[PDB]
């Protein structure tokens, strides 16, 4: 079974994720406004990506041991998985429907034409989608989520990682509940080789992060195209 | 140097 740590840790991560994520989508209202009519969708997007990104931090804070780590271990974590952990928590919002995302109204929706108005190839963007399609055909339980998203985050393989032996044991407390939780609650089919397909998609991540990592230094060599982005994006990537 | 991401953690 699963035990009483374990439930905690589980617990902890639901609420961190409950408090980090509106699934109304509220404050939408506070970004650029989206222009569909090139890199007209760059300034809405630019600052959701932004927003999500300090959603993220938030919920790293709350991940049991995170704060263990040093100020430097914490930086180099959140640097390197950013766009990792927000393509994974973008899937509550993906539909399968359209191949979208559906953020509460037709102005909040974007697909393929908005993410490619925001100056980034179908190189990127059809693996983009292939990743949340596969996603969401694993019809994850929330819980599964949000260890999935805490286990991305505290990666030891991440360069510049000082103290990679602590990230090691953080990220195996979160492993083990994971594949106990799967093994306890997630019945079959649903649960054949879960764990093992959900690693994957870790791995499909680093693929996405290296080549969003070259059409990012593409775009941002252009100062007129880094001046539509925010500081905390700046800071972020680059 | 990351003020931004340091003042987000602290
Ligand atoms: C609160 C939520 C919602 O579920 C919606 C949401 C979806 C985000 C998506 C879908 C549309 C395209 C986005 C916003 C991507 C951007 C266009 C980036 C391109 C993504 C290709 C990997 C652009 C970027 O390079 C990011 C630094 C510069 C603006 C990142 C995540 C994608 C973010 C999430 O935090």
């Amino acid at each position: 079974k699963l035990s009483e740590e374990q439930q905690h840790i589980i617990a902890i991560l639901l609420d961190a994720h409950h408090k980090t994520y509106d699934p109304t989508y509220a404050d939408f209202r506070d970004f650029r406004p989206p222009v569909r009519m090139p890199l007209s969708m760059l300034p809405h997007l630019a600052d959701l990506v932004s927003y999500s990104i300090q959603k993220v931090i938030g919920f790293a804070k709350m991940i049991p041991g995170f704060r263990d780590l040093t100020s430097d271990d914490q930086i180099v974590l959140l640097k390197s998985s950013a766009i990792e952990v927000i393509m994974l928590r973008s899937n509550q919002s993906f539909t399968m429907d359209d191949m979208s995302w559906d953020c509460g109204s037709q102005d909040y929706k974007y697909d393929v034409t908005d993410v490619s108005k925001a100056g980034h190839t179908l190189e990127l963007i059809e693996p983009l989608i292939k990743f949340q399609v596969g996603l969401k055909k694993l019809n994850l339980h929330e819980e599964e989520h949000v260890l999935l998203m805490a286990i991305c985050i505290v990666s030891p393989d991440r360069p510049g990682v000082q103290d990679a032996k602590l990230v090691e044991a953080i990220q195996d407390r979160l492993s083990n509940t994971l594949q106990t939780y799967i093994r306890c609650r997630h019945p079959p089919p649903g649960s054949h080789q879960l764990y093992a397909k959900m690693i994957q998609k870790l791995a499909d991540l680093r693929s996405l992060n290296e080549e969003h990592s070259k059409q990012y230094r593409s775009l941002s060599f252009q100062p007129e195209n880094s001046m539509k982005l925010t500081p905390l994006v700046l800071e972020v990537f680059g | 140097n990351h003020p931004m991401l340091m003042n987000l953690l602290k």
